[PDB]
RNA sequence: UCUGGGUCGGGGUUUCGUACGUAGCAGAGCAGCUCCCUCGCUGCGAUCUAUUGAAAGUCAGCCCUCGACACAAGGGUUUGU
RNA sequence: CGUUCAUAGCGACGUCGCUUUUUGAUCCUUCGAUGUCGGCUCUUCCUAUCAUUGUGAAGCAGAAUUCACCAAGCGUUGGAUUGUUCACCCACUAAUAGGGAACGUGAGCUGGGUUUAGACCGUCGUGAGACAGGUUAGUUUUACCCUACUGAUGAUGUGUUGUUGCCAUGGUAAUCCUGCUCAGUACGAGAGGAACCGCAGGUUCAGACAUUUGGUGUAUGUGCUUGGCUGAGGAGCCAAUGGGGCGAAGCUACCAUCUGUGGGAUUAUGACUGAACGCCUCUAAGUCAGAAUCCCGCCCAGGCGGAACGAUACGGCAGCGCCGC
RNA sequence: GAAUGGAUGAACGAGAUUCCCACUGUCCCUACCUACUAUCCAGCGAAACCACAGCCAAGGGAACGGGCUUGGCGGAAUCAG
RNA sequence: CCUCUGGCAUGUUGGAACAAUGUAGGUAAGGGAAGUCGGCAAGCCGGAUCCGUAACUUCGGGAUAAGGAUUGGCUCUAAGG
RNA sequence: UGGCCAUGGAAGUCGGAAUCCGCUAAGGAGUGUGUAACAACUCACCUGCCGAAUCAACUAGCCCUGAAAAUGGAUGGCGCU
RNA sequence: AGGGCGAAGCCAGAGGAAACUCUGGUGGAGGUCCGUAGCGGUCCUGACGUGCAAAUCGGUCGUCCGACCUGGGUAUAGGGG
């Protein structure tokens, strides 16, 4: 017989081996289709979240009962420490797909970027590119080179840089930095490709990409949580008391007569450390890092015209489970995928972005900075010394 | 984003955080965080609890 | 004009949230909240500002024995407002109320929270305090 | 050997709510002794004040130390166009 | 019949069919047993379409509407009584359409009801006993096998190894509503009373996340306190977590917060040019518009499918890469 | 329907119902924690069951096939469920 | 419930983890039986002293009816041989 | 020619018995529209243009409508014009 | 075990002209109530369900001076007890 009051069925097919995903740096699955016309750019870049924490703004959409009213907003802190592009690699359309087709690699490559070639570093002798680095001073060489440019100027139409982080400059344990191939969108191969022969060996930094008040698709492995029961992991109903052999179940997996369980029924594996696109993800804040040109300037992070003060995005004690964010950030609303410490590919988005909301100009207010590492009540630690007085580890 | 005080212990309310209350008698209280909230429902007088600006003032407490 | 905002509902179809209107009646036995669509098993909720059927359990015997339309004016379960400040009531309350918003009695006792303020004029006209 | 990661220590953060001891003309009263002084002195006495936002915990999956201590090319199995 | 008018909507007397969500026939299968109703839970299909998209109809002025077409994408709820299926009532709603899957689903539950044994009542029986007559009490076993599904290591290949990649094939997702505006406007004698574009939000669903609010809390963190026990103080412990305040981190909730997209072919339909048929016709050759459809996109997985690039065993015995013969 | 006992009835009942107050995770709607498991390991080590076996759609067929026909297809060995 | 006398080695094993399902415990915002055949299960209540106690009744009961208040520590007083 | 029956109005026109003559080139005592009823409109006979076949009623072949089911599916399959 | 209720009888005081009645005690009745050991075995339709167990376990329950529980001895034997 027909089930007997509806219900729309629980979880989404549209996401489904519920597996743990291969890779854990987010893969970009398509990159934003490069007009020709517009100038050449990068499309994605390769950040860390380093924590979440409060906005205060005003928000102007007029007709909103919360036009011209203050709002507070959370926002997540991908610390972006700026990337080395290290390379190209030219691709050609087919029937088949979309063949690579030529790599140049960069002269010098960094002991960050060589780590990720040997999965142990400490036994290697650290020989990669080393043969390869020899072509980059001869006569013999350089041409070779020169024609494998050239070859890619005749036959290639897509090009991608490929850049890593600077792990170097981040709080995180890990040494090995993540290499990414990011693609150039802009005008003619020939001048796409001598941008990025340009570019090599060179820092890009986060604003090279991205502007302020920007839709951008953040990409990531979630936050993994082993197995899970059904309940758990696709909220189905719980069974009552009395269920004898359990009640965080399904109780008909299936009809008699399709005489298998169907891959559409509910049953308990991995949950979490998915691979997932969460799109339109707005930067608030493009944020500079701290820099010097006599003492420090730790303000320009998370002060505003408003404020005034001599604030990091940093709140008292750091970011919980991370470290201090003493590189360039953006600053997204909301939460996006992931852990702490986790690796995020940012990418500008796939879409023709002309909603009301997807225009507005933000101007922060304020940023929360107080604690997170259990309730905060003070801003920063000179407001603290202000309020208590003095102590008796004095 | 008018900064309130919590109506226990004396701290300032920073825009995101805390909770308010709005007794019935017509009049509204804010709170820090519950640890406050929970002394002022369970009725105790703030100035008895040390921690609390309205005790160290009544103590002399700095200065 | 400007639109509601969803908030923390936390009166679900069961509750006896006090009348704090002249009417006469006391209670105000909330057997189902109006503009719910609803999934299989769920509750509908009326937070505060919503609109409600309530039947009055005790109170006068005019009103006793009939459904009613009400508005839920105070809520003890806490919202979030859009400005970042949770809020709260000590005590769950209605009024007692006309299809078409108008109180059939005259004057609210205790304060009114503004998303039911701005969202019932006629409500909000007797309530003495807001929010 | 971007000298490193680790243990201990130190900051920061934070949780709780002000430790022991000592002192007090604080302390409902009571007692012993007498100089029967009843503010006599001396003792008992919940609690109170002060020292004292003190004490204590705070990565084990918080943040910074570059202070102290050692320890850091070592072992085993592999695989060939 | 529908004032008038067979056919807007209907439709007698007659007639032809389909259907197996009714009940009968029948007894082919199973009596060395295929667990016998309902509800819960979950998935999937069908359409004989209640709503939602696109449209033709009216006895369609508007509003409300019934009739029909494409069409099953997405929905179709909360309760009172009843073991119920069914039924009815209240309430909300956009709508509270109808079914199938061994009358889906007992090694999934439940066991209220049927349907052992204990008992009561009525009617029947001389009686033992009977009763699709009522009542109450009454054991719901087993998975470690194979498959299927879920996730998890791996597998053959590529000389070995690592890299960054492509993409065959699978899956797939968004939903509907309110308010404001249009506007008391069109339309209408009035009563009443729309719509497209905007704008603001919300339902259900999906995917995350923990700044904040809440929840948990054996950091057994820090107080407080019972009974006992270290002679007492201090410091502690025991009482299967002694109890209780508050509680970091971490999990976590429409109980907090964030995000949810674009094309193509066309269907129904309405049209063009235009014969057949010196006219006329959307059609016959030819052309246009066209959708909750379908196919792709995005999105998830990634093939006994490929890719470019790196490094390729100094040695203490080594072993190999090219080249030519 | 009247000792095949009729009508009653305080007290009593692990007896059968119905409502109200309180109370609650019964539920809306699920969540977190603890202990013992399950898990991996050393040692030890059973049983039921077993024609052969074990991917599907449809067909026919003793009228619901793992095996037959026609199609889809098929890749070692395994782990937790 | 904790202790001495006396008695034991955790009931036929150990180690490492802390997943899903369980078994046995707990806690939960707002609502409070909307759950379900049915408040099943759990929760509320609980000791004592002082008040206060209905209908009904076989006058014995009902009755801890219901419904209220208090409770610690300390320092004293008075009353009982 | 408000023909007759029918008055409730049918002078062609809800219906029904009738149902012919004149002018005639020729128009039914009327196919409908519509009217309270008319009116008004609309539906032969003949021409003007154009330039050979035209048109009706049956009948039977293929094709199509009629033609709705639940795991995805079967002229045996692939396919075939 | 320990508690509760407090029947007859008895004392005093007060009233009553008498009959006798009230008030305060004492007294300790009962197939009386709570509740341990004991005996039992309601519900969870809990655990277990190739068990610890061919009927056990946990909580929750009934009863707990009486038709009470219980050892040993002794009697009744199969259409018989
Ligand atoms: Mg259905
Ligand atoms: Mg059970
Ligand atoms: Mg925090
Ligand atoms: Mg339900
Ligand atoms: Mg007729
Ligand atoms: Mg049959
Ligand atoms: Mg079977
Ligand atoms: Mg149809
Ligand atoms: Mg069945
Ligand atoms: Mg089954
Ligand atoms: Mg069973
Ligand atoms: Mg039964
Ligand atoms: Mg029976
Ligand atoms: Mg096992
Ligand atoms: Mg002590
Ligand atoms: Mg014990
Ligand atoms: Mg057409
Ligand atoms: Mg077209
Ligand atoms: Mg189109
Ligand atoms: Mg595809
Ligand atoms: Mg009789
Ligand atoms: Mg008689
Ligand atoms: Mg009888
Ligand atoms: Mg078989
Ligand atoms: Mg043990
Ligand atoms: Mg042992
Ligand atoms: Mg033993
Ligand atoms: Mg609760
Ligand atoms: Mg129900
Ligand atoms: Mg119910
Ligand atoms: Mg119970
Ligand atoms: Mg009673
Ligand atoms: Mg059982
Ligand atoms: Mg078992
Ligand atoms: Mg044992």
């Amino acid at each position: 017989s027909h089930r007997k009051f509806s219900a729309p069925r629980h979880g989404s097919l549209g996401f489904l081996p519920r597996k743990r995903s291969s890779r854990h740096r987010g893969k970009v699955k398509s990159f934003p289709k490069d007009d020709p016309s517009k100038p050449v750019h990068l499309t994605a870049f390769l950040g860390y979240k380093a924590g979440m924490t409060h906005i205060v703004r005003e928000v102007d959409r007029p007709g909103s009962k919360v036009n011209k009213k203050e709002v507070v907003e959370a926002v997540t802190i991908v610390e972006t420490p700026p990337m080395v592009v290290v390379g190209i690699v030219g691709y050609v359309e087919t029937p088949r797909g979309l063949r690579t087709f030529k790599t140049v690699f960069a002269e010098h490559i960094s002991d960050e970027c060589k780590r990720r070639f040997y999965k142990n570093w400490h036994k290697s002798k650290k020989k990669a590119f080393t043969k390869y680095c020899k072509k980059w001073q001869d006569d013999a060489g350089k041409r070779q080179l020169d024609k494998d440019f050239s070859s890619m100027k005749k036959y290639c139409q897509v090009i991608r840089v490929l850049a890593h982080t600077q792990m170097r400059l981040l709080p995180l344990r890990q040494k090995k930095a993540h290499l990414m191939e990011i693609q150039v969108n802009g005008g003619t191969v020939a001048e796409k490709l001598d941008w990025a022969r340009e570019r090599l060996e060179q820092q890009v930094p986060v604003s090279q990409v991205f502007g302020q008040d920007e839709m951008i698709d953040v990409i990531g492995v979630t936050k993994g949580k082993g197995y899970k029961g059904v309940t758990s992991r696709w909220h189905t109903k719980k069974l009552p008391r009395k269920t004898h052999r359990g009640l965080r179940k399904v109780a008909c997996i299936g009809a008699w007569h399709p005489a298998r369980v169907a891959f559409s029924v509910a049953r308990a594996g991995q949950k979490g450390y998915h691979h997932r696109t969460e799109i339109n993800k707005k930067i608030y804040k493009i944020g500079q890092g701290y820099l010097i040109k006599d003492g420090k300037l730790i303000k320009n992070n998370a002060s505003t015209d408003y404020d005034l003060s001599d604030k990091s995005i940093n709140p008292l004690g750091g970011f919980v489970h991370y470290g201090e964010v003493t590189n360039d950030f953006v600053m997204l609303k909301g939460c996006v995928v992931g852990t702490k410490k986790r690796v995020l590919t940012l990418r500008k988005s796939l879409l023709v972005q002309t909603k009301r909301r997807a225009l507005e100009k933000i101007d922060l207010k304020f940023i929360d900075t107080t604690s997170k590492f259990g309730h905060g009540r003070f801003q920063t630690v000179e407001e603290k010394k202000a309020f208590m007085g003095p102590l008796k580890k004095d | 984003m008018k900064v309130e005080l919590c109506s226990f212990s004396g701290y300032k309310i920073y825009p995101g955080h805390g909770r308010r209350y709005a007794r019935t008698d017509g009049k509204v209280f804010q709170f820090l965080n519950a640890k406050c909230e929970s002394a002022f429902l369970s009725k105790r007088n703030p100035r008895q609890i040390n921690w609390t600006v309205l005790y160290r003032r009544k103590h002399k407490k700095g200065q | 004009s400007g639109a509601k905002f969803r908030i923390s509902l936390g009166l679900p179809v069961g509750a006896v949230i006090n009348c704090a209107d002249n009417t006469g009646a006391k209670n105000l036995y909330i057997i189902s909240v109006k503009g719910i669509k609803g999934r299989l098993n769920r509750l509908p909720a009326a937070g505060v500002g919503d609109m409600v059927m309530a039947t009055v359990k005790k109170g006068k015997p005019e009103l006793r024995k009939k459904v009613h339309p009400a508005v839920v004016i105070r809520q003890r379960k806490s919202y979030r407002r859009k400005d970042g400040v949770f809020l709260y009531f000590e005590d769950n309350a209605g009024v007692i109320v006309n299809n078409k918003g108008e109180m059939k009695g005259s004057a609210i006792t205790g304060p009114v929270a503004k998303e039911c303020a701005d969202l019932w004029p006629r409500i909000a006209s007797n309530a003495g305090s807001i929010a």
